[PDB]
DNA sequence: CAGGCACGTGTCAGATATATACATCCGAT
DNA sequence: ATCGGATGTATATATCTGACACGTGCCTGGAGACTAGGGAGTAATCCCCTTGGCGGTTAAAACGCGGGGGACAGCGCGTACGTGCGTTTAAGCGGTGCTAGAGCTGTCTACGACCAATTGAGCGGCCTCGGCACCGGGATTCTCGAT
DNA sequence: ATCGAGAATCCCGGTGCCGAGGCCGCTCAATTGGTCGTAGACAGCTCTAGCACCGCTTAAACGCACGTACGCGCTGTCCCCCGCGTTTTAACCGCCAAGGGGATTACTCCCTAGTCT
C-alpha cells in the first residue's frame, strides 16, 4: 500500500547505477523499495518506516520529505536535467549502459534519432537493441509463451531425442508473464568431466525454422539471440522477444534448473536451508559441509526432489516457489 | 566530545607482536604519534612532489615506493621497498 | 576476510591512510596501491624503533618503554640516527659521551 | 607585570649544569654573557614565529602547537607534544 | 680537610647530568623570560603551560647542542676551557652567522 | 612545446627600475629560477597554513601571514604594505 | 555586453601576471579553492622581490662599467645585502663567484 | 669503458686553486686525500638521488632538471639551470 | 741575487685576488665527466649524462667544496694557526653536520 | 547508503618504578 | 692507608598503566562468462644527440730543488677558575578565587568552482648591430734586496 | 726606512663577434558573463584553564676564602711547503662515424570494462 513511495523511488535508485555509477547506493535503493512495496500499510512518517530492516538516515528524511511536499527538490532537479535525464533513456535500450551513454551524451548522440543516424558507432550488439528497442519493452502473455515452448521443444527434439530442454524462471513458476526467456539444455554426453557443437546444432535448427531472428552472441556455453513466433500469414506479426539459451552438464542440469526456475527470496531461503542443515548450494552442484566449513566432493544430482531430500526439505512444486 | 586522533592502538599491537612482554609509558607514545605523524607526512609530500614533478595526476605504489628510496637510507630503504612490495602483493593476490 | 588491513596482513589501518591521503590534498587522484605500501612502511619503520627501544629498555631491569629508550635507540643506532638527526624528543636526554683528552691522567 | 629584566633569572648554575649536560669540563668566565645572548636572539627568534601563528588564527593564547609548528618550520623538528 | 683535586667534582657531575633527563633550568625564571620576550611582539599574551613546557626542552636541546660544539672547537684548540670565542666560531660555522 | 617563463615581466620591471641597463640569458634564467622558488615557498607555507587552521581556502591572509613569516624584518615590511595596497587598489575595480 | 578586456594585473597596476599566478596556484594542489585575494597580493610581493634584487644588481653593474647584469653582479648584489643574504642563505648561483673576503690574519703583517 | 681508478683526475693544481678561491694562505700536503674523498662522498650522495630520480620517469638520459631537484631535496636549490 | 723571487706568501695573496675576482669552473671539463660518469656507473650500468647535467653537477660541487674550505680556513686562523689541515675539515665537517 | 564494529574516552585494581634505611667498594692526600 | 660518593640489598610507598564498559562515527561492502576496446609488448624504422675513435697544439699538470717561515715542543708564571662553607632567597608545592577566552553550534550569505563564448597577450621564428671579449702597448703601481 | 730595479696590473684604444633586443605571425590561455552549491563570517552560548594571590618549606643560589693548574707568552728546532725552472701529457679542439635512445607507426595479445542473466 505504498504506490506512491514505492515508484517515485525507484527511479533514484537508477541515477546510481547509469550516471553516479555508484552500484553501493543502487543495492540499498532497490531493497528499501521491495521492502516497503511489501509492507501493507499507509505510512505516515519516516520514523515509523526506521523499524524496518534496509531502511536508514537517508531513506527516512527522503520519504518524510515527499510525504510533507509530494516530491523531492533532488529528484525535480535531476528530472530536468538534460544531460541525465538523455543518459537515463540511452541506458534503457539494451547493451547501453553508464559508460556507453555517458560518451553518447557527450559526443551529443542522446536520443534514438541519433542513434539511427550513428549507425557506425554502435557494434552488433547495440545494433539489435536498438532495432528492437520497443519489441523488447512489451510483456510476453503466457499462451504466446506456451506456442514458443513447444516450438522450441519440438525443434531440440528433433535435432537428438536425447536432449533435455526446461524453460525454466516465472513460467515454470508459473506467471502469466515474463520479460525474457532462460532455456535450459543438457546432454547425457556432455557432463562435468566430458562436445562443443551440441548448442551450434540446436542455434543452426532454430535458425533454420525461421525461429530465431538474431543472434547476439554465441557461444560453446550459452546463447542469447532474439527469436518472434511466426503470423498466421494473416495477422500482425508478433513482436520481438530475447531469448536466452544456455547450456549445462548433465550433473549440473538439475541444479541450474531450480536456480532458474526462483524466485530470489526462495533461493535464498533454500540457500538458508541448506546452510543450516551443513550443505552448501549454487548454480552449478550441491556440496556438504565439514565441521570446519571445508567443502567436500560435490553430491550427485538426478532431479530437483534430490536436491529438496539433501537438505532435508519437502519437495516444492515451482508454482510454491514464491519465498 | 571532541574525537582526538591517534594512532596509539596500531603502535600498540606492533610492540606486543615484535616485544611481547614489556609495555610502554604514555609520552613515549605521544613519541611514536608524532614520529609516525611526521613520516607519514615527509613521504607523502615527497610522493606528492614526484608526482606533479612527472606531470602526473595520480599517486600509486611506484611514487610512494621512490619516495620511501629517496627519504629512507640505504638498509632501511631496502627493507621497507621489500616490505612494501611483499604487502601489496599479498594484498593483490586476494 | 573483511577490513582491508587484514587482507594485506598489516597491522596499521590501510583505510585511514587512504583517508589521510585524500584530506591531505597530495594529489587529486590516488590509487589504490599506495595506502597498503605506505602503511606497510610506516608499520616497519615503527616495528624497527620499537625493538631497538626493548632492546634499549630491558638492559635496566625495565620493562616499560621511556622516551630516554626512544633516544638511547635513536642515537645508538646509525641508520635511524641520520633518518632523525635533526629531532629533539622531549625528555630524551644524551648519550653519555666523555672525552678522552677530558680524562684524568 | 611590564618585566624589566629576567635574562638575569637564567643564574649561572643553570648555565653550568647545561654545559656539564653537553660534555665541557672547565667554563670561562664571560660564557654566561655569550650564552644569555644566544639564548635570547633564539627565544625571540622562536616566539616571532610563534607569535604570528597564533595572530594569524585571531587567537589570543599561545598553544602549544604554535610553538611545536614555528620549531619545526626552522627544522628543529620537536617530538612529544603534538 | 678533605678537598677534592679541581676537576674530578666536575667528571662526577658531568656522568651525573648525561645520565639524567631533568630540565636543569628553573620553570618560572624561563616562563618569566618568555613572556617578556613575547610581550615585545604582542601585548596582553598569555601561554599555555605545555607551550612554555616545550618551548623549555627546545631550548634545553638547543644550547646543549651548542656547548657540544663549543666543547668541540675549545678541544681542537688545544684547551679543556671554553671561551666566547669557541661559542662564536661555532655559530658561525653552524651557519647561523 | 609552450613553455612558460616570467621573463617579460622581468624584463618589463627592469625596464621599470633601470631605463638604461641590460640583462643576459643566464642571469635571466636565475631571475626565473628565484621567482619560481619564492613562489613555491610562500605557496608551499599558505597551504600547510590553510591545512593547519583548518581552513579549506588560502586568501589574502594566509598569504600575508605566509609572507610575513618567511621574509625578514623590513623586507616583510615592505611586501606586506606594498601586497595590501595591491590587493586595495584591485578590489577597487 | 562584453565590455573592453582588461588584464587583472592592469587593474591591480602590477607588472606580473595575476591571472598565470591564479592558474598555477589552481594547479600546484596547495588547496582544493583559492580566494580571489591570493594572486594579487603573491603577484606583488613576487614584483616588490624582483625589483628589489634587480635594482641592487643594476647598482652593481654600473659600479662595476657594465650596461648588461650578468650572474657575477646577481651574486654581488644577493651577497652584499644583510636582508637578502639570510633570505637567500642556502642557495648557490650559477657561475656567481665569491665575493672578495680576506681574513685580517692573512693579510701581511709588516 | 669500465672506468676505474679514476677519482685522481682532480688534480692537485685544482684543489690549490679552490682553496685559494676560498682563501686560504699555505695548504698543508696531506689534505689532497681528505678533500678527495669528502669530493666522493657528496658526488655519490647527489648521484645517487639523481639516478633514483631519473628512474622513476623511466628514462636513461639524466637530465639537469634532475640533478637540480636532487640537489634541492638535501637543501642545495642551485639556481641558473632549469 | 740572480733571480727575483717573491717572497713565500705575497704569490698567495696574489692570484687569491685573481681567483677571488673571477668566476670559471676551475676544474677541468673532462677529468670530471669522467670521475661523473665512473661514480654513477656503479648505480646502474649504462646511464647517459646530458651536458647541462654534468655542469650543474660542477658549480655544486665547486660551491660545496669552496664552502667548505672557508669553515676550514676560519677553523685555522681560531687553532692560532694559517696551515689548514685534515683535521681541521674533520672538524668543521662535524659542526656542520655532516658527520 | 547502511549496519558492524573498531576506535575514543572514561574507570579502577594493580605490576612496576621510585624513594628510603642499612652493608660493601673503590678513587683520592 | 682512610674517608667520602658509587654500588648492592631489603622494604615500603606510589603511581602511572593495561584490562574492561560503554558510546559513536568510519568503512567495507552479488560473483561469472561472453563480447568489445585498449594498454602493453614486440617489431620496425627515422632524427640525432650523445658516445667513441683518430690526430694535432699547447696550456696545464708533474717533478726537482733551495730555502725560510711557520708548526711544534719545552719552560716559566700569574691569575682565573675549581671546590668548599655559611647565609640568604626565591623556586616549588599546596591551596583559594576569578573570569578571558578556547571550543562548539546554528545560521544564512557572499564567494569561488564551473561552463560557453571571446580575444588579446605571450611564445616561436627570424634579423642585426652594438656592448663586450680580446689583443696590443704604454703608463701606473706593487714588491724586494740594498744602503 | 726609503730607493732603484724588476714584475704585475690598469688604462686607453682598436677590432671583430654573436646574442639581446626588437618585430611579425600566430595560438590558447586569460577575461566576461552568468548559475549554483557551500565555507565560513558572525552571533550566541558553555566551562577550562590561565591568571592572580597567599602561605609554608627547604633546596638551590650567592658571596667569600683559598689553593693550584692551565692559558699564554717566550724561546729554540727543524721540516716541509712555496716559489721558480724544466719536462711530460693529456685537455682541448677539430673532424669523422655511429648507434642505440627518444619518437612515431604496425601488429598482436592478454587485461579488463561492460552487460546481462
Amino acid at each position: 500500500l505504498n504506490g506512491g513511495i514505492t515508484d517515485m523511488l525507484t527511479e533514484l535508485a537508477n541515477f546510481e547505477k547509469n550516471v553516479s555509477q555508484a552500484i553501493h547506493k543502487y543495492n540499498a535503493y532497490r531493497k528499501a523499495a521491495s521492502v516497503i512495496a511489501k509492507y501493507p500499510h499507509k505510512i505516515k512518517s519516516g520514523a515509523e518506516a526506521k523499524k524496518l530492516p534496509g531502511v536508514g538516515t537517508k531513506i527516512a528524511e527522503k520519504i518524510d520529505e515527499f510525504l510533507a511536499t509530494g516530491k523531492l527538490r533532488k529528484l525535480e532537479k535531476i528530472r530536468q536535467d538534460d544531460t541525465s535525464s538523455s543518459i537515463n533513456f540511452l541506458t534503457r535500450v539494451s547493451g547501453i549502459g553508464p559508460s556507453a551513454a555517458r560518451k553518447f551524451v557527450d559526443e551529443g548522440i542522446k536520443t534514438l534519432e541519433d542513434l539511427r543516424k550513428n549507425e557506425d558507432k554502435l557494434n552488433h550488439h547495440q545494433r539489435i537493441g536498438l532495432k528492437y528497442f520497443g519489441d523488447f519493452e512489451k510483456r510476453i502473455p503466457r499462451e504466446e509463451m506456451l506456442q514458443m515452448q513447444d516450438i522450441v521443444l519440438n525443434e531440440v527434439k528433433k535435432v537428438d531425442s536425447e536432449y533435455i530442454a526446461t524453460v525454466c524462471g516465472s513460467f515454470r513458476r508459473g506467471a502469466e508473464s515474463s520479460g525474457d526467456m532462460d532455456v535450459l539444455l543438457t546432454h547425457p554426453s556432455f557432463t562435468s568431466e566430458s562436445q562443443p557443437k551440441l548448442l551450434h546444432q540446436v542455434v543452426e535448427q532454430l535458425q533454420k525454422v525461421h525461429f530465431i531472428t538474431d543472434t547476439l552472441s554465441k557461444g560453446e556455453t550459452k546463447f542469447m539471440g532474439v527469436c518472434q513466433l511466426p503470423s498466421k500469414n494473416d495477422e500482425k506479426e508478433y513482436p520481438h522477444r530475447r531469448i536466452d539459451i544456455r547450456l549445462i552438464p548433465k550433473d549440473q542440469y538439475y541444479c541450474g534448473v531450480l536456480y532458474f526456475t526462483g524466485s530470489d527470496i526462495f533461493n535464498k531461503n533454500m540457500r538458508a536451508h541448506a546452510l543450516e542443515k551443513g550443505f552448501t548450494i549454487n548454480e552449478y552442484t550441491i556440496r556438504p559441509l565439514g565441521v570446519t566449513g571445508v567443502a567436500g566432493e560435490p553430491l550427485p544430482v538426478d532431479s530437483e526432489k534430490d536436491i529438496f531430500d539433501y537438505i532435508q526439505w519437502k519437495y516444492r512444486e515451482p508454482k510454491d516457489r514464491s519465498e | 566530545r571532541s574525537r582526538k586522533e591517534s594512532y596509539s592502538v596500531y603502535v600498540y599491537k606492533v610492540l606486543k607482536q615484535v616485544h611481547p612482554d614489556t609495555g610502554i609509558s604514555s609520552k613515549a607514545m605521544g613519541i611514536m604519534n608524532s614520529f609516525v605523524n611526521d613520516i607519514f607526512e615527509r613521504i607523502a609530500g615527497e610522493a606528492s612532489r614526484l608526482a606533479h614533478y612527472n606531470k602526473r595526476s595520480t599517486i600509486t605504489s611506484r611514487e610512494i615506493q621512490t619516495a620511501v628510496r629517496l627519504l629512507l637510507p640505504g638498509e632501511l630503504a631496502k627493507h621497507a621497498v621489500s616490505e612494501g612490495t611483499k604487502a601489496v602483493t599479498k594484498y593483490t593476490s586476494s | 576476510a573483511k577490513t582491508r588491513s587484514s587482507r594485506a596482513g598489516l597491522q596499521f589501518p590501510v583505510g585511514r591512510v587512504h583517508r589521510l591521503l585524500r584530506k591531505g590534498n597530495y594529489a587529486e587522484r590516488v590509487g589504490a596501491g599506495a595506502p597498503v605500501y605506505l602503511a606497510a612502511v610506516l608499520e616497519y619503520l615503527t616495528a624497527e624503533i620499537l625493538e631497538l627501544a626493548g632492546n634499549a629498555a630491558r638492559d635496566n631491569k625495565k620493562t616499560r618503554i621511556i622516551p630516554r629508550h626512544l633516544q638511547l635507540a635513536i642515537r645508538n643506532d646509525e641508520e635511524l640516527n641520520k633518518l632523525l638527526g635533526k629531532v629533539t624528543i622531549a625528555q630524551g636526554g644524551v648519550l653519555p659521551n666523555i672525552q678522552a683528552v677530558l680524562l684524568p691522567k | 607585570k611590564v618585566l624589566r629584566d629576567n635574562i638575569q633569572g637564567i643564574t649561572k648554575p643553570a648555565i653550568r649544569r647545561l654545559a656539564r649536560r653537553g660534555g665541557v669540563k672547565r667554563i670561562s668566565g664571560l660564557i654566561y654573557e655569550e650564552t644569555r645572548g644566544v639564548l635570547k636572539v633564539f627565544l625571540e627568534n622562536v616566539i616571532r614565529d610563534a607569535v604570528t601563528y597564533t595572530e594569524h588564527a585571531k587567537r589570543k593564547t599561545v598553544t602549544a602547537m604554535d610553538v611545536v609548528y614555528a620549531l619545526k618550520r626552522q627544522g628543529r623538528t620537536l617530538y612529544g607534544f603534538g | 680537610p678533605h678537598r677534592y683535586r679541581p676537576g674530578t667534582v666536575a667528571l662526577r657531575e658531568i656522568r651525573r647530568y648525561q645520565k639524567s633527563t631533568e630540565l636543569l633550568i628553573r620553570k618560572l625564571p624561563f616562563q618569566r623570560l618568555v613572556r617578556e620576550i613575547a610581550q615585545d611582539f604582542k601585548t596582553d599574551l598569555r601561554f599555555q603551560s605545555s607551550a612554555v613546557m616545550a618551548l623549555q626542552e627546545a631550548s634545553e636541546a638547543y644550547l646543549v647542542g651548542l656547548f657540544e660544539d663549543t666543547n668541540l672547537a675549545a678541544i681542537h684548540a688545544k684547551r679543556v676551557t671554553i671561551m666566547p670565542k669557541d661559542i662564536q666560531l661555532a655559530r658561525r660555522i653552524r651557519g647561523e652567522r
